[PDB]
């Protein structure tokens, strides 16, 4: 099988942190008996010195190879890699055959331990402009109710962190949904209709829906403060009905891996809310969810309840048997251990955290995707951008009838332009390809010249003259 | 004339490894980890 193409490269180098000679070194120069040795990229005690509060995966791969693969024979290349299961196996393999009349302990699930995860898969989610999130925030700021959207970017490697991925978005896509001022919930039928057709255009540009974003901003007075401040420290960080719709979007995106038994592993999913800061401003935080627990027991138990900050646990009906969940939390007079007899457990335990950051703006690699983001986007129709064929004379227009190729590629290279103008399909699809290559990749000077000189460039602006 | 001979025993140890307790778990969510060099992160107005 073949992973990604980002995923083998963090495979093949080793990621060894090199040490100089010290005091405490008693051997010669030529050597290091364990203090000047090469540390390993997975040693937390390494991580919390520089306050990274994870172990980057691909290094934590490197620590069950080595459990996995050791100095004797073996002959197995087993590679553990797998999800843990809670699930019960009905066969059993015992005398206990069926679940109605009998169940032993080696198909029992054992009881919850709730221990935090140390790795996490994504280590770093990073933007492209920050004009293209303020338009997001805008929506806000004309309708006055809350929004949503699907993130579409790529993925590469980060320095920073030892062994590390970070996560590059290029373009914000937004479903058509119904706005409330409270919440928001939307038909998964509609969305998912409409999110085939984005995969298709994906392709070709090379994009891939990786994220998503809701907002929660609850205006204070509307002057000289900006929002409230909901999510703090004794408050949830992420509400229990938000990790339904987390735990789903994780579960139909997989990421293939070839050390799993299963072929698909470790899912590369970012979950990105707008929450505010604590004292003044409208700063934006990101956590996605534990692999270990909480990605396979959504399928069969999760329940909602009333306290934003915990999730109910419901009963058994014949095949849906749940261990105990348990953890520890101090009582009135001291610390004591696990006391969990009772629903409603916290979810805020079950989540990782992750660094949001935009790029500097005086150098980057390339932005790929900056051609105006004010172009009316697709599915925002409680906003009044959501305009018909007369944008198209307001928006480009072939600038003022007659325009230059420097100042004409650069209005092409939008994301829902060209999600709006293939849905008219007027050009060929070979042709429309070549059209949104062009706009997205360098060396375009020459491949331009071929679309103006082309027939279905000149019927697409001689229908847009007559029409208002 | 004679001699005194006893032997002893012992047991190890057993442990549970218990540990991470929630109020730790949420102040450790609330913090930063450091960005690079030129990561700003932002501030953002509106709703005049
Ligand atoms: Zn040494
Ligand atoms: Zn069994």
């Amino acid at each position: 099988i073949k992973e990604l193409a980002v995923d083998e490269e963090l495979e093949k180098e080793d990621g060894l942190i090199p040490r100089q000679k010290s005091k405490l070194c008693k051997h010669g120069d030529r050597g290091m008996c364990e203090y000047c040795s090469p540390l390993p990229p997975w040693d937390k005690e390494y991580h919390e010195k520089n306050k990274i509060k994870h172990i980057s995966f691909h290094s934590y791969l490197k620590k069950l190879n080595e459990n996995a693969n050791k100095k004797e024979n073996g002959s197995s290349y087993i590679s553990p890699l797998s999800e843990p299961d809670f699930r019960i196996n009905k066969r059993c393999h015992n005398g206990h055959e069926p679940w109605p009349r009998g169940i032993c302990s080696k198909c029992q699930p054992s009881a919850i331990t709730l221990q935090q995860q140390e790795f996490r898969m994504v280590d770093h989610v990073e933007f492209q402009k920050s004009e293209i999130i303020n338009e997001f925030i805008q929506a806000w700021r004309y309708t006055g109710m809350q929004r949503f959207g699907y993130m579409y970017g790529s993925y590469s490697k980060y320095d920073n962190t030892p062994l590390g991925i970070k996560a590059v978005v290029e373009a914000i896509y937004e479903p058509p949904q119904h706005d409330e001022q409270d919440g928001l919930t939307m038909d998964v039928e509609q969305v998912k209709n409409e999110m085939l057709q984005i995969d298709r255009q994906a392709q070709e540009m090379g994009l891939s829906r990786i994220g998503l974003i809701f907002t929660d901003l609850s205006d204070a007075g509307a002057g000289d403060g900006s929002v409230f401040c909901k999510r703090h420290k004794d408050s949830f960080f992420l509400s229990s009905l938000e990790v339904i719709m987390a735990a789903r979007h994780q579960t139909r995106h997989p990421n293939v891996s070839k050390y799993s038994e299963q072929g698909f592993f470790s899912s590369k999913f970012v979950t990105c809310v707008i929450s505010g800061n604590l004292e003044g401003e409208i700063d934006i935080s990101s956590y996605q969810v534990s692999t270990e627990a909480e990605a396979l027991v959504t399928a069969d138990m999760i329940s909602g309840s009333t306290f934003p900050s915990m999730a109910y646990i419901n009963d058994t009906t014949d095949e849906r048997y749940v261990p105990e969940i348990f953890y520890m939390k101090s009582n009135e007079y001291g610390i004591t251990v696990k006391e969990n007899a009772k629903p409603a457990f916290p979810v805020d335990y079950l989540l990782v955290t992750l660094t949001h950051g935009f790029p500097n703006t005086d150098t980057e690699t390339n932005s790929k995707f900056v051609s105006s983001t004010g172009f009316p986007w697709s599915n925002r129709q409680a906003m009044g951008q959501s305009q018909d064929y007369q944008e198209l004379k307001k928006y480009l227009f072939n600038v003022a009838s007659s325009g230059d190729f420097n100042l004409l590629h650069e209005k092409i290279s939008n994301f829902h332009l060209l999600l709006y103008i293939n849905s008219l399909q007027i050009l060929s699809p070979d042709e429309w390809k070549l059209l949104i290559e062009s706009a997205v990749k360098n060396e375009w000077e020459e491949s331009l010249l071929k679309l103006v000189s082309s027939a279905g460039w000149q019927t697409l602006v001689m229908i847009l003259q007559e029409s208002g | 004339q004679i001699f005194v001979k006893t032997l002893t025993g012992k047991t190890i140890t057993l442990e549970v490894e218990s540990s991470d307790t929630i109020d730790n778990v949420k102040s450790k969510i609330q913090d930063k980890e450091g960005i690079p060099p030129d990561q700003q992160r932002l501030i953002f107005a509106g709703k005049q």
